[PDB]
DNA sequence: CATCCGTGAGTC
C-alpha cells in the first residue's frame, strides 16, 4: 500500500535470498521469483459496479481486466480493484480447478463450497491432468510437440 | 551406466525376455517361455544380455527432494544381488553407501525410453537446476588424490635445479613421455617443479601470444613450461584445445574448469572428460598418502598454557561477580565471550604446529570434506555446549576427543548432540512441508511462448562504487543477474552501445559491463513480462541446466519449487522466516516503514520511542 | 537377531503406549537428556528415528524401588573417607545431596587427595567443593551408561552421535556360523553373555559325567544329575540361527555359575558379537568411496563373516464348500520330475535342496463346478483328457528364499493333534540357508562406522604387509574425523599390540610413561585379550608406548612402527605404496541388513482388491510407490509420457496392463492408456 | 650398461623357501616377484575334499549321537586338512571309529595315490556309545572351489557338499636390494618368499608357476 | 573434436540438437519414427503398404529408438511441427 | 583381570581397581 | 577357451588387446609387461656432447637462435641405432644461414640415424657451430650426474641417456564375460615407440624376454598347466 | 489486538 506492487516483490525476493545468504545457500533470484509472480496475480473488489463480481472477493488480473473489458463495452460501471498479496497456501486453494484444491488441503472444506457453487472443472493443468491420466500440459505433453509427422526426406528412398 | 542385478533385471524385463525365447525357439510358445523364466534356465542369461541392450532404465532414491532424484541409465548385467552406482551422481541423489535402497522404474513405450535417454539421463544433467553449478564433479576421494599431484613440492627430488660450476642444468625433459620413465626409475617426483617441452597441449592464453601471436596452435607446435609432472598429466584430460592450467586443484579450481566446459564445450565432451577425472582421483587418492593415525592428530604444544591463561581471565570475573558489580545477565555474557576467544586461539595453534603433510589437515585444506572445526574439536577442544533452551553454556568442555572427554562432559556434549538429532528430523518435515505448497502455487505456471515482447524489466545492480575510484563486484551479482537476459541495450558513457537487447548475459559479457563502467542493466524478469498463461521464453532466460534458453514447455513453476526445497535442511530468521515470507504473514519484528519521504524527527524517551516525519514536500 | 539383542529389549523404557504419551503429542522437552537420567537411564542408548529420547535403556547398575521410580547405587563418605558400605538413592534425594566423580583419586586408606573435588550438584550444575562437605561419591566411572552402551572401546572419544549407532547397530548383528571374542574388551562382554540366557550355566558344582553334541549331563557333589539339553540349530524370532555348542571336555571340573556351554554370538562365556580383522585406513581404488568397505576374499574362503538363515513355511488344509483340501503327491499337471523331492504324503524329505518356485507341499482343492471354457472344452475333446475338478493349491517356494530342508513338523486332526475349526492337515517345513558374505552386506564397527560392501576381491589383490599377509578390509579415511568417532582409531592401535603382544622395557626400571599401567599388561602374548572400560582403561601415552613395544613375527621383523603404522605393498602393481598405511585389528560385526532379503522386484503380480493399483512389499510380491514428491521430478522433467504410463498401464488400468503384457510378447507398439479404474472409484465415492 | 644373464639361487628351509634371483634391470625386482606372489596364490593346483557322507546324516545341520561336534563344526574342522591325491579323477576315502575316544586324521583311509600330510588333526571327540562312519571324496584343482556347486549336477539326498580350498600356497612375499650407487652397477636382486602347506614342496609351487606363466607369455612371441 | 561416443551416448545429443527446436520435441520427433519402424517389421510379414523400413543400416539386434536416433542424425527425416 | 567371579577366561584390564560391586 | 591377440593400429604406436584371461591376471600381468617395454630393450642414445663456442651454459652458441638447453633436448629425441657395445663418436658440423638436422650429421660405420628430417638448431649467417657427440649402448633411462666425466673437460656436457626404442605404455584391465562368468578379464595395451623399431615387434621382444625369467622356474619340475 | 474449533505438520 506504500510502495506499490512492485516494489513489494523485490522486497520479497531479496528478504528471502537473505536468508539462505547466510547458511550459504545460492538460489538464482529467477526461482524465488515464479513463485512470487503468483502471490500478486489477484486483485480485490473495491467497488461492484456492474459487474457480477462479489465485493471483498480476490480475482485474477485476467479476468479483472477482462470483464471491466466487457462491461466497459457495455456501457455498466466497472469494479474498482486494489491489489493484494496472497500467502502461497491460500492462493493455492483459491485455484480454478476444484480438484486441484481437494487434493491439496481440507478435502472437507473445498467439496462443499465447490458442490454449491456448481463449478465446473476444465482439466487443463498438471495436477488436474495426472489425476485423471491424461497427458499434462507441459513438455512433450503440449500439442506443438505431442502431434508431429515424421516422413523421410523426398532424396530419401528404397534401395 | 548402473549396475543392474541380473536377479532384478531377469523379472524387470520378464515379458520382453519371453518374447525372444518364443523367437529363438528355446520355447515353443508363451506359457512354456514363461516356466523357462521362473526355473532360471540357462539359455536366459544370454538372450536377456541382447534384450536390455541400451534400453535404459530409472534409478529413484528418495527422498526426491529435485528432479535429479531420479535419472536414467544405461544398464549393464552384473553378478551379485545388489544395484551398482556411478560416484558421482551421489551429489544429486545425496546417497551414500552406508545402507541405501534405490527403486527402480523400467520404461515400456517408445516415448517413454526416448524421455529417458534424452531428458532424463545423467550425462545430460550435468548441472544444478537451482544453481547451474556441476553436481557431477570430484567429491571425496577423487578431489584429495587430484589435489595431491597437480601440488608444488619446493625441495622434493628430481627439481629443475640451474647451472652452475661443471654441472649443467638437471631438470629438464624433453617430453612427458621421459618425466615418466624418470619416476619410474626414482629419479623424479611427481609434484616436483620442473621444465619440460610438450607437444601436445595449448599454452595459456597469455602465453600462446607471445609465442605464436595467436597462429592457431596445433598438435605438434611445441613450448615450455614450469610446472609438475602431476600437472602436466592432469591437463591431458581436458584435454587438447583447452587452456593449460598450471596451479594446485582445490575443489573450487576444478569447480571453475567444469563450469567453464559446460558453457563452451558440449555435453558429450564434459560427460567424457569429467570421467577421466574420476579414474584419475582415485588412482591418485590411494598413492596419496592420506592417513589417520593417533601420531597424525596432534594435541597443540601450548594446550595448558592458553587453557590456564583464559581460566584466569574466568576467576577474575568470577570474583568480579562474586563482589555483585556485575550483572548475571552480564556475567555469562563475558564468560561466552572469553571462552569463545580461547577456543580460536587453540584453532591457531594447531595451524602452523600441523605440517602440511598432515593427512587430517591436507583433506580439510582442499575442499576434500571436513570442517577445521571438526579439526580442532578432535584435535584442540570441543568448546561451548548449546542449552536445552539454546543458549551457550557457561561452562566450557576443555577436552579434546583425543585426549577423551571427562565423564560430566560427554553427558552435556551428548544432550546437545541429540537435540541437534531432533530438530535435524523437524526441520525436514517442514521443508517437505513448504516444498508441497510450493509445487502446488506454481504449477500452472509453464513455459507457452517463446516471447511476450514487452519492454518492461527490472533494475538489478551490477556493481558498488568503491569510494576512493574504480568498483566493486556487488555480492548478489551470480544470483540476480548472471542468467538474465537484457530488456534494454546497456550503454556507457558514450553513444557505444555494449550489449543488445535479447542478448543471455553469460560471463565475459558481465565483464563487458563492469569494465565499460555502467552499474546498472535492466533485465526481463519472470515478474515483469506479461503473457496469458504461464510465461514466456525470453524473460525467463538461460535454464540453469542447459546453459542455453529455456525450452518452450518446461515447467520452471515446479522446477523452482524444488529448487527452494532442497536445500532447507541447512538453516538456523532461519526456515521459520522462509514460510513467514511465502506465506504472506504479518511479521513478528514488524518494524516500521515510512510513509512519507522527509526529514527524520527522533525524539526518543526512555520508556518509549517515539518517531515523527516531516513531509520533505509540504505535507502534514 | 542375537543373545545382546534379546537382553537390550528387557531393558527398554519407553515413554510410549496407554497411559504414557502419544507419538505426536511429545514435544522436544520429553526427548533430551536429563540430568536426573545419570546412573538411571542411559543417555546414549536410543533410537535415530521418529522415536528418539522416547525410547532408552536402563543404566547397568540401577535398580526399580517399590514405588515405581529408579533408584542408583552411590559409595557413602562419612568425613573425606570412602566407605564400602553403599545406598541406593532415587532422583530427588540425590538433589539434597552432593556427589563425587568417581575417579576422584583416593588415599590407599579412603582419603581424597586433594580438598577441592568435582562435584555434582542439583539441577545439573557442577562446582569445586571443600572435601569437608562430601556426602557421597560414584560407584563406577562407567556408573551412566547402558549395558550396550559400556560395550563400546573408547567410548570417550567418539561423538555422541556416531557413538548413538554405535549402541544401536550392536543390537542388530548376526550370528555368525562360528564366533571369536573380540581382540580388544571392555570387561562387559562376561557379564552380557551370563544374563542373557542364551548360553549354558550351571546350576550346582560338580563334574561332567558325560558330554554329546546333544546334551551335558553333570554329576554333583551330593550325588544328583543334572542334564543340561543343547538348542541345536533352533529359528530364532528373526530368522537367525541360535545354536548351542558344549565348551567342558568330559571329566572336567565344573563350579556353580560357571559357562559349560555357550550360544550363537558367544565364545568362552563372552558375548562374540563379530570377528577380528586385519584393517588397513585408506583410500584404494575408490571401491571404499563414501562408507563402502573393502573385503578379502579370505572372509568367504573361510567363512568368516557367514551365517545361517532359518525360515519357517506353513500352509493349511481346511474344509471348503466344494470339499476338503487334501494334502497328496499327486498334482494336476505336474512331471514326475518336479515331485521326484517329496515323498508319498506330499511333503518333501529333510536334507532335501529347493530353489524357488519348487514345491514344498503339494495340496489341492476342489475348484468349483464352474462351466469350462467352450475352447477348452474343445481343446479337452481333441486330446480326450477329461479335466479334474481340483485346482493346484501348493505351498511353494517364495522367491529368493533357497536352501537345505531341515526339519518337518506335521499336525493331523487325524492323529488328534488338536487344531483351529476347519483344519486337518498343517504342514511346517523349515529350510536353512548357508549365506556366505556378498556385496551390499551391511557391516560395522562398535563406533558408529557403519557401511556396506562394495567389493570384495580376490585375497592376491588385497594390499598386504611385509611378510606377505593380506589384509581383510579395507576402510577409507575420508571417512573418520567427520563423525568424530576416532575411538576406531585407538580400537586399530591396542587391536593391533594385542595381536603381536608386547614388553616393557623394564631395565633401567619402569618407564614414566607406563607408570599407571598395573603389573599384569607389562607383558603381553601374541593374541592376548584385554579391557578398555569406559571412562577408564588405556589412555593416549601408554597406547603410542605400547606401539614401540610390539613384538616382531616369526621372521623376527617388526611390522608396524611408533606411530602404529606400515607399509604395504600394492597387490596389483606390485609397487610399494608411497607412504606409511595405518594398519591393526578391528571388531567387525555383520549386521542384519543383507541384500538376499533387500532385494525385490516385479514385472505384474496382485492388484489392490479396491483400488485396482499393485499391492506392497516383498512379501506379497508388489511394486515399488511412485509417490506424490516423484511425479514432482516427472514433471519438472517434462516427460509426460512416463509419468502417464507409470500411473497408468502401470498401475490400475484394468484393461491397459493386459494389453500391455500382450503387446510386449507379440513385439508390437505400447498402445494408449485408458482411465484409471481409481478415478471411477472417485467419482463413485463423491457420488 | 651391462649385460649378465639372470639367476635364480635358494635358501632353504622345510616348509618354506627363500629364492634370490638377480641381477635383473632397475626398478623391476617389485613387479616381476608380484607376478609371481599372484601366481602361486590363485592358481597353483592342489587336492582337496569335495564333498562327503556320514552315517544316518541327509544335511550339514544335525550331530552324531555320542559325539562332542555337529557335523557343521565337524564340516568345518575338516577344512584344515591337507591332503595330496595324485588321480585326476575323484577317489573315494573312509574313516570309520567306535568307543570312546579321539578320532583324527590318521584314521582316515587314503586309497591308492592319495596321502594325509597332517594325521595329528583333531576331527571329533567320540565320548562313549559314540559312532561315526564318514565318506569323504577328494578330487584335483586349484584355487577356491564353493561347496554350493556340487549339488544341482544330481548328487543324491545323502551327500553333503563342502567348500573346496585346493590352493597348496599357504603365505607368499619379497624383499628388493637395488643397488642405487651412482655407476653402471645400478641393479636390483630379488628375494622370494614362499610357504607351502606340506602339501608339495616350495621348489614344486615356483615350477608350476612358472610352466603356467611361460605358456602365457608365449603368446606375445607368436606373429600375425 | 572429442573421443567416439559409447553406447547409448551415441549419436552426439549434440549434433542432434541441432537438427531441432528442443529437447522436448525431438523425443516425439524419434519416438514416432521408432514406431513407424516397428510397425514395418510387424505390418511387412502380412501386410503391405506399411511406412518406409529402415534408411539406414539396422545393427544387429538394433532397438527401433536407436534406428531412428541415427537417420536423424543422418538429415534423412522431415520434420514438422 | 576384571571380572575373577565365575571361572571365565582371564581378560587384563587397564584400571584403576574397581571393587565398589559387581554389576 | 585358450587366449587371443588383436591389434588396432596407427604409424608408430599402436594397442594391443589380449582376451579372456583367467581372472585376476590381467594386473598379474599388467604392469610386469609394461616395465619391460620401457627398461628391457636395448638400443643406443646420447652420453655426452661438447661445442666449440661455449665455456659455460647459459651464454647461447654464438651464431645460434636456440639457448644451450633446447639443443640438448632435441637431441636427446634424436634415434640412433650403434653396431658395437663400445663408445662411438660422431661429428655434426655446417655455418651460415639456414636450418641444421639430422641428415648433416657424419655418422660412424654401423651407426645409422632414423630420423634425419629432425629440426636441431637455426643458424645465421657468420654463424658457426660444430659439436663432438658420443654415443653409447644399454637399458632403459640413465640420468645426467651418472654420466659427468665421458669427455674432454674443455666443455662437456652430461646428457640424459634415453636408450630405450619404446617411448610411453599405458595398459587398461577390463572384463570380458566368458560363458555365464563376467569375471574373466581383458587387458587392453596401449603401446608407443620410436621410429626404430615397430610396436608390434617391440612387444615380441618384450614377450621374449620375460618367458626367459619364468624358465628358471619353470626347468625345475614341469608339473602341470593347461591351455 | 487476544480466545475456541478444526487442520494442517518430508520421503522411501
Ligand atoms: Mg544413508
Ligand atoms: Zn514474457
Amino acid at each position: 500500500r506504500v510502495q506499490g506492487p512492485r516494489e513489494v516483490q523485490i522486497h520479497l525476493v531479496r528478504e528471502v535470498q537473505e536468508v539462505y545468504r547466510a547458511q550459504g545457500v545460492s538460489i538464482h533470484d529467477k526461482h524465488i521469483e515464479v513463485i512470487v509472480r503468483q502471490m500478486l496475480r489477484r486483485v480485490t473488489i473495491i467497488d461492484s459496479g456492474s459487474t457480477e463480481f462479489l465485493p471483498g472477493s480476490l480475482i485474477d488480473r485476467a479476468e479483472f481486466e477482462a470483464e471491466n473489458r466487457r462491461v466497459v463495452a457495455e456501457g455498466g460501471e466497472p469494479a474498482a480493484g486494489r491489489p493484494v498479496l496472497m500467502g502461497i497456501t491460500k492462493a493455492s486453494l483459491a485455484t480454478d480447478s476444484w480438484l486441484s484444491a481437494a487434493s491439496f488441503q481440507e478435502t472437507t472444506r473445498v467439496l462443499t463450497d465447490a458442490a454449491i457453487n456448481c463449478r465446473s472443472d476444465k482439466l487443463n493443468g498438471l495436477k488436474e491432468n495426472v489425476i485423471i491420466g491424461k497427458l499434462i500440459p507441459a513438455g512433450t505433453g503440449i500439442n506443438r510437440y505431442r502431434n508431429i509427422a515424421v516422413q523421410p526426406t523426398e532424396e530419401a528412398r528404397a534401395a | 551406466q548402473c549396475g543392474l542385478p541380473k536377479l532384478m533385471a531377469l523379472e524387470l524385463f520378464k515379458p520382453f525376455v519371453m518374447k525372444r525365447l518364443v523367437d529363438l525357439n528355446h520355447a515353443q510358445n508363451i506359457k512354456s517361455a514363461k516356466r523357462m523364466v521362473e526355473r532360471q534356465r540357462p539359455q536366459v542369461w544370454d538372450v536377456l544380455e541382447e534384450v536390455i541392450a541400451e534400453h535404459p532404465v530409472l534409478l529413484n532414491r528418495a527422498p526426491t527432494l529435485h528432479r535429479l532424484g531420479i535419472q536414467a541409465f544405461e544398464p549393464m548385467l552384473v553378478e551379485g544381488k545388489a544395484i551398482q552406482l556411478h560416484p558421482l551422481v551421489c551429489e544429486a541423489f545425496n546417497a551414500d553407501f552406508d545402507g541405501d535402497q534405490m527403486a527402480v522404474h523400467l520404461p515400456l513405450s517408445a516415448e517413454a525410453q526416448a524421455e529417458a535417454r534424452i531428458l532424463m539421463l545423467s550425462s545430460n544433467n550435468i548441472l544444478s537446476p537451482a544453481s547451474g553449478r556441476p553436481l557431477a564433479m570430484p567429491r571425496l576421494d577423487m578431489v584429495t588424490g587430484l589435489y595431491y599431484l597437480t601440488t608444488e613440492v619446493p625441495g622434493d627430488t628430481g627439481e629443475y635445479q640451474p647451472a652452475s660450476g661443471d654441472h649443467p642444468e638437471t631438470g629438464v625433459y624433453s617430453s612427458p613421455a621421459e618425466a615418466i620413465m624418470a619416476a619410474d626409475r626414482g629419479v623424479l617426483s611427481v609434484r616436483a617443479k620442473i621444465k619440460v617441452r610438450l607437444t601436445q597441449l595449448r599454452p595459456p592464453v597469455e602465453i600462446e601470444a607471445e609465442l605464436f601471436g595467436h597462429s592457431g596452435w596445433q598438435p605438434g607446435d611445441a613450448w615450455m613450461a614450469e610446472t609438475t609432472l602431476g600437472r602436466v598429466m592432469f591437463n591431458e584430460l581436458l584435454p587438447l584445445g583447452y587452456p593449460f592450467v598450471n596451479k594446485q586443484m582445490h575443489k573450487k579450481v576444478q569447480a571453475a574448469i567444469i563450469n567453464d566446459l559446460a558453457e563452451r564445450y558440449p555435453m558429450i565432451v564434459v560427460a567424457q572428460t569429467v570421467d577421466k577425472l574420476k579414474d584419475a582421483g582415485f588412482y591418485w587418492a590411494t598413492r596419496s598418502g592420506v592417513t589417520v593415525s593417533m601420531a597424525d592428530v596432534l594435541v597443540p604444544p601450548r594446550k595448558k598454557e592458553i587453557l590456564d591463561h583464559y581460566e584466569e581471565r574466568a576467576d577474575k570475573v568470577e570474583k568480579q561477580f562474586q563482589r555483585g558489580a556485575l550483572n548475571h545477565d552480564e556475567r555469562n555474557e563475558a564468560l561466552v565471550e572469553i571462552w569463545k576467544e580461547a577456543t580460536d586461539e587453540v584453532g591457531q595453534a594447531l595451524r602452523e604446529h600441523y605440517p602440511d603433510d598432515n593427512p587430517i589437515i591436507t583433506i580439510v585444506d582442499s575442499g576434500a570434506t571436513g570442517n577445521f572445526t571438526q579439526t580442532r574439536t578432535l584435535a584442540g577442544m570441543k568448546g561451548l555446549v548449546t542449552n536445552p533452551k539454546g543458549e551457550f553454556i557457561p561452562r566450557p568442555v576443555k577436552s579434546s576427543f583425543r585426549e577423551g572427554l571427562t565423564v560430566l562432559e560427554y553427558f552435556i556434549n551428548t544432550h546437545g548432540a541429540r537435540k541437534g538429532l531432533a530438530d535435524t528430523a523437524l526441520r525436514t518435515a517442514d521443508s517437505g512441508y513448504l516444498t508441497r505448497r510450493l509445487v502446488d502455487v506454481s504449477q500452472d505456471v509453464i513455459v507457452r511462448e517463446h516471447d511476450c515482447q514487452t519492454e518492461r524489466g527490472i533494475v538489478v545492480e551490477l556493481a558498488e562504487r568503491a569510494p576512493d575510484g574504480t568498483l566493486i563486484r556487488d555480492p548478489y551479482i551470480e544470483t540476480s543477474a548472471y542468467a538474465r537476459t537484457l530488456g534494454t541495450d546497456a550503454v556507457d558513457e558514450a553513444g557505444n552501445v555494449i550489449v543488445e537487447r535479447g542478448q543471455d548475459l553469460g560471463d565475459p559479457e558481465i565483464d563487458a559491463l563492469l569494465a565499460a563502467g555502467i552499474t546498472q542493466v535492466k533485465v526481463r524478469s519472470v515478474l515483469t513480462c506479461a503473457t496469458s498463461t504461464g510465461v514466456c521464453a525470453t524473460c525467463y532466460g538461460r535454464s540453469m541446466a542447459t546453459g542455453k534458453l529455456v525450452d518452450i514447455g518446461e515447467a520452471v513453476g515446479i522446477v523452482a519449487a524444488q529448487s527452494i526445497g532442497e536445500p532447507g535442511t541447512q538453516l538456523t530468521g532461519g526456515l521459520p522466516r522462509v514460510q513467514e515470507l511465502f506465506e504472506a504473514r504479518v511479521p513478528r519484528g514488524k518494524a516500521p516503514i515510512a510513509d512519507v519521504t522527509g526529514r527524520v524527527r527522533l525524539e526518543d524517551g526512555e520508556r518509549f520511542y517515539k518517531i515523527t516525519i516531516v513531509p520533505d514536500d509540504g505535507g502534514e | 537377531n542375537n543373545p545382546l539383542s534379546g537382553l537390550t529389549h528387557k531393558r527398554r523404557l519407553s515413554a510410549l503406549g496407554p497411559g504414557g504419551l502419544s507419538r505426536e503429542r511429545a514435544g522436544l522437552e520429553v526427548r533430551d537428556v536429563h540430568p536426573s537420567h545419570y546412573g538411571r537411564m542411559c543417555p546414549i542408548e536410543t533410537p535415530e528415528g521418529p522415536n528418539i529420547g522416547l525410547i532408552g535403556s536402563l543404566s547397568v547398575y540401577a535398580r526399580v524401588n517399590p514405588f515405581g521410580f529408579i533408584e542408583t547405587p552411590y559409595r557413602k563418605v562419612v568425613d573425606g573417607v570412602v566407605s564400602d558400605e553403599i545406598v541406593y538413592l532415587t532422583a530427588d534425594e540425590e538433589d539434597r545431596h552432593v556427589v563425587a566423580q568417581a575417579n576422584s583419586p583416593i588415599d590407599a586408606d579412603g582419603r581424597f587427595v586433594e580438598p577441592r573435588v568435582l562435584v555434582r550438584r542439583k539441577a545439573g550444575e557442577v562446582e569445586y567443593v571443600p572435601s569437608s562437605e562430601v556426602d557421597y561419591m560414584d560407584v563406577s566411572p562407567r556408573q551412566m551408561v547402558s549395558v550396550a552402551t559400556a560395550m563400546i572401546p573408547f567410548l570417550e572419544h567418539d561423538d555422541a552421535n556416531r557413538a548413538l549407532m554405535g549402541a544401536n547397530m550392536q543390537r542388530q548383528a548376526v550370528p555368525l556360523v562360528r564366533s571369536e571374542a573380540p581382540l580388544v574388551g571392555t570387561g562387559m562382554e562376561l557379564r552380557a553373555a551370563i544374563d542373557a540366557g542364551d548360553v549354558v550355566v550351571a546350576e550346582e558344582s560338580g563334574v561332567i559325567e558325560e558330554v554329546s553334541a546333544d546334551y551335558i549331563t553333570v554329576m554333583h557333589d551330593n550325588g544328583t544329575r543334572r542334564t543340561y539339553r543343547m538348542r541345536k540349530f533352533a529359528r530364532s524370532n528373526h530368522g537367525t540361527c541360535a545354536n548351542q555348542c558344549p565348551i567342558v571336555d568330559a571329566g572336567d571340573r565344573v563350579e556353580a555359575g560357571q559357562v559349560i556351554a555357550d550360544g550363537p554370538c558367544t565364545d568362552d562365556g563372552e558375548m562374540a558379537l563379530g570377528k577380528n580383522l586385519l584393517v588397513a585406513i585408506m583410500p584404494w581404488e575408490g571401491h571404499n568411496y563414501e562408507d563402502a568397505i573393502i573385503l578379502s576374499n579370505r572372509l568367504v574362503e573361510e567363512d568368516v563373516l557367514t551365517s545361517i538363515h532359518i525360515e519357517e513355511h506353513e500352509i493349511d488344509a481346511r474344509d471348503t464348500k466344494l470339499g476338503a483340501e487334501e494334502i497328496t503327491r499327486d498334482i494336476p499337471n505336474i512331471s514326475d520330475e518336479v515331485l521326484a523331492d517329496l515323498d508319498e504324503r506330499g511333503i518333501v524329505r529333510i536334507g532335501a535342496e529347493v530353489r524357488d518356485g519348487d514345491i514344498l507341499v503339494g495340496k489341492v482343492t476342489p475348484k468349483g463346478e464352474t462351466e469350462l471354457t467352450p475352447e477348452e472344452r474343445l481343446l479337452r475333446a481333441i486330446f480326450g483328457e477329461k479335466a479334474r475338478e481340483v485346482r493346484d493349491t501348493s505351498l511353494k517356494v517364495p522367491h529368493g528364499e533357497s536352501g537345505k530342508v531341515i526339519g518337518i513338523r506335521v499336525f493331523s486332526r487325524e492323529d488328534e493333534d488338536e487344531l483351529p475349526a476347519g483344519v486337518n492337515e498343517l504342514v511346517r517345513v523349515y529350510v536353512a540357508q548357508k549365506r556366505k558374505i556378498s556385496d551390499g552386506d551391511k557391516l560395522a564397527g562398535r563406533h558408529g562406522n557403519k557401511g556396506v560392501i562394495g567389493k570384495i576381491l580376490p585375497v592376491e589383490d588385497m594390499p598386504f604387509l611385509a611378510d606377505g599377509t593380506p589384509v581383510d578390509i579395507i576402510l577409507n579415511t575420508h571417512g573418520v574425523p567427520r563423525r568424530m568417532n576416532i575411538g576406531q582409531i585407538l580400537e586399530t592401535h591396542l587391536g593391533w599390540c594385542a595381536h603381536s603382544g608386547w614388553k616393557v622395557d623394564a631395565a633401567k626400571g619402569v618407564p614414566d610413561w607406563a607408570a599407571r599401567l598395573p603389573d599384569e599388561l607389562l607383558e603381553a602374548q601374541p593374541n592376548a585379550i584385554v579391557s578398555t572400560p569406559v571412562f577408564d582403561g588405556a589412555q593416549e601415552a601408554e597406547l603410542q608406548g605400547l606401539l614401540s613395544c610390539t613384538l616382531p613375527n616369526r621372521d623376527g621383523d617388526v611390522l608396524v612402527d611408533a606411530d602404529g603404522k606400515a607399509m604395504l605393498f600394492d597387490g596389483r602393481s606390485g609397487e610399494p605404496f608411497p607412504y606409511p598405511v595405518t594398519v591393526g585389528y578391528m571388531y567387525i560385526m555383520k549386521l542384519h541388513h543383507l541384500v538376499d532379503d533387500k532385494i525385490h522386484a516385479r514385472s505384474t503380480g496382485p492388484y489392490s482388491m479396491i483400488t485396482q493399483q499393485p499391492l506392497g512389499g516383498k512379501a506379497q510380491f508388489g511394486g515399488q510407490r511412485f509417490g506424490e514428491m516423484e511425479c514432482w521430478a516427472m514433471q519438472a522433467y517434462g516427460a509426460a509420457y512416463t509419468l502417464q504410463e507409470l500411473l497408468t498401464i502401470k498401475s490400475d488400468d484394468t484393461v491397459g496392463r493386459v494389453k500391455v503384457y500382450e503387446a510386449i510378447v507379440k513385439g508390437e507398439n505400447i498402445p494408449e492408456p485408458g482411465i484409471p479404474e481409481s478415478f471411477k472409484v472417485l467419482l463413485k465415492e463423491l457420488q | 650398461i651391462s649385460q649378465r644373464p639372470t639367476l635364480s639361487e635358494d635358501v632353504l628351509t622345510d616348509n618354506r623357501s627363500q629364492f634370490v634371483i638377480e641381477p635383473l634391470e632397475p626398478g623391476f625386482g617389485y613387479t616381476l616377484g608380484n607376478s609371481l606372489r599372484r601366481t602361486l596364490l590363485s592358481s597353483i593346483p592342489g587336492a582337496a575334499v569335495t564333498s562327503i557322507r556320514i552315517d544316518g546324516v541327509l544335511h550339514e545341520f544335525t550331530t552324531v549321537p555320542g559325539v562332542k561336534e555337529d557335523v557343521t563344526e565337524i564340516i568345518l574342522n575338516l577344512k584344515s586338512l591337507v591332503v595330496s591325491s595324485e588321480e585326476d579323477e575323484p577317489v573315494t576315502m573312509y574313516l570309520r571309529k567306535q568307543g570312546p575316544g579321539e578320532v583324527t586324521a590318521g584314521d582316515i583311509v587314503p586309497p591308492a595315490g592319495v596321502t594325509v600330510h597332517n594325521p595329528g588333526m583333531h576331527i571329533a571327540t567320540l565320548n562313549d556309545k559314540g559312532k561315526l562312519e564318514v565318506e569323504l571324496v577328494v578330487e584335483r584343482g586349484r584355487g577356491y572351489v564353493p561347496a554350493v556347486q556340487n549339488r544341482a549336477s544330481g548328487a543324491e539326498i545323502g551327500r553333503i557338499p563342502v567348500d573346496s580350498i585346493y590352493s597348496p600356497v599357504l603365505k607368499v612375499t619379497y624383499k628388493v636390494d637395488a643397488t642405487r650407487v651412482e655407476q653402471r652397477t645400478d641393479f636390483d636382486k630379488l628375494i622370494l618368499d614362499v610357504e607351502t602347506k606340506n602339501s608339495i614342496s616350495p621348489r614344486d609351487a615356483l615350477a608350476s608357476a612358472g610352466k603356467t606363466l611361460v605358456e602365457l607369455f608365449g603368446l606375445a612371441r607368436e606373429l600375425n | 573434436g572429442y573421443d567416439t561416443p559409447l553406447g547409448i551416448t551415441n549419436p552426439p545429443i549434440d549434433e542432434l540438437l541441432d537438427r531441432v527446436s528442443s529437447k522436448y520435441a525431438l523425443v516425439i520427433y524419434a519416438a514416432k519414427r521408432a514406431r513407424q519402424i516397428n510397425d514395418y517389421y510387424n505390418q511387412l510379414g502380412e501386410g503391405i503398404l506399411e511406412y518406409v523400413g529402415p534408411l539406414v543400416e539396422p545393427g544387429l539386434q538394433e532397438k527401433p529408438l536407436s534406428i531412428a536416433l541415427r537417420e536423424i542424425h543422418a538429415d534423412l527425416l522431415e520434420h514438422t511441427e | 583381570s576384571n571380572n575373577s567371579v565365575p571361572g571365565a577366561p582371564n581378560r587384563v584390564s587397564f584400571a584403576k581397581l574397581r571393587e565398589p560391586l559387581e554389576v
